[PDB]
């Protein structure tokens, strides 16, 4: 409370320092002749890959890194120029 | 406020905050608020023209 | 779609997708207005 109103004590994030990743729009997946693409179902979320080839997700607002499975992406027919590349067996769990 | 609304301008193809200044083409800053609409699922049909 | 499969869009723009299980909750009973199938029809 303050005189004829009141004050208010907001309490923010001040960030320090800045991680660098390698970001894909989307994976570029070839199981034999089939051809298709996989683009994250979460537009607020950035794919990566890890030292040892693991494709990873984190969000924007914080580096919380977590590991990515099939159910975070959407299957489409077409590839797009900036995709990564890969196999069925690269492909997340 | 000029010098204001320019940095607000040119920030939209700022590509990374830590280093130089590298940048992205816009239609690129496009394609990612067309996908913050809507997630894009014809990735070949694309008609930004 | 015209092969009797699942698909999936936003209702700001027309972006049809392939429906998958993860995309659907389960529940015990069924409404009126539901489309019937069986376990072959149900998207993959
Ligand atoms: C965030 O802060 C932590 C803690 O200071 C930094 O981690 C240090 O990183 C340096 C450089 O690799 C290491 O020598 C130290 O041993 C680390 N400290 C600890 C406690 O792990 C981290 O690098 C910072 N993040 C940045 C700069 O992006
Ligand atoms: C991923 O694979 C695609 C498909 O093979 C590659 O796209 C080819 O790139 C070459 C070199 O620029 C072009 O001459 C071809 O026309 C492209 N093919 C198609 C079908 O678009 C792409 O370069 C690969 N990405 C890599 C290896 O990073
Ligand atoms: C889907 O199946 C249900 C269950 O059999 C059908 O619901 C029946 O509809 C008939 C015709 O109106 C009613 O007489 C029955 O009482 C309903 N049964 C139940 C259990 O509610 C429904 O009509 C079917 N929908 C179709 C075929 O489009």
């Amino acid at each position: 409370a303050a005189p004829n109103g009141m004050i208010f004590f907001h309490t923010v994030l001040l960030p320090t320092a800045y991680e660098t990743v390698t970001a894909w729009s989307g994976i570029c997946a070839s199981d034999g002749d089939h051809t298709f693409g996989l683009v994250v179902k979460d537009v607020q979320l950035t794919l990566f890959r890890n030292l040892d080839d693991k494709f990873y997700l984190t969000p924007r607002t914080m580096y919380q890194p977590r590991v990515a499975t099939i159910s975070d992406f959407v299957q489409i027919e077409g590839c797009d120029v900036l995709f990564v590349n890969a196999t069925v067996i690269e492909l997340p769990g | 406020m000029t010098m204001y609304t320019a940095s607000l301008a040119g920030g939209i193809t700022l590509g990374a905050l830590g280093g130089g200044a590298v940048a992205i083409p816009f239609a690129v800053a496009v394609q990612a608020r067309l996908n913050y609409v809507a997630l894009q699922t014809d990735v070949l049909n694309k008609n930004q023209q």
